[PDB]
């Protein structure tokens, strides 16, 4: 009864490990911080008890005297993914096994 | 060179991320 | 020669991505 959509079976097995590894490979979110700066490595662990994060940019100095400043930038990055297109897959997968299977 | 000597010359000078 | 001397010469430095 189930012999003929083994195949499906399959696809949905892949479909579904694929999206496991990308949940755990990934990382979810970051900090990014752009720039010439020094950035002490042990500050960076009061990271999340911190409530104003500031960069000061390098300022360069010309041989002819001029002053100017580096870029500095900063912001929050995070993992995502075409949820529409892989949701719409599997629940075509799911509904052709219930079909063929009746 | 006295006019160099009273300002002196700044030099690159690194920037600094702090959370405070 | 003696300002160079005193103040050197910066040479580009290659930068770091670091993931703490």
């Amino acid at each position: 009864d189930y012999e003929k959509v083994i195949t499906l079976i399959d696809l949905y097995d892949n479909a579904e490990s694929d999206t496991a590894n990308y949940m755990s490979d990934l990382n979810d979110a970051m900090l990014l911080i752009k720039g010439n700066l020094n950035l002490d490595p042990v500050e960076v662990r009061k990271q999340k008890e911190a409530n104003v994060l500031f960069l000061e940019p390098t300022v360069y100095v010309d041989a002819e005297g001029r002053e100017t400043e580096g870029s500095v930038d900063g912001g929050y990055i995070y993992k995502q993914y075409d949820v529409q297109g892989t949701e719409a897959y599997k629940d075509r997968l799911n509904s052709d096994i219930h079909m063929f299977t009746n | 060179i006295i006019d160099n000597y009273f300002n002196a010359r700044t030099r690159t000078k690194k920037g600094r991320a702090v959370f405070f």
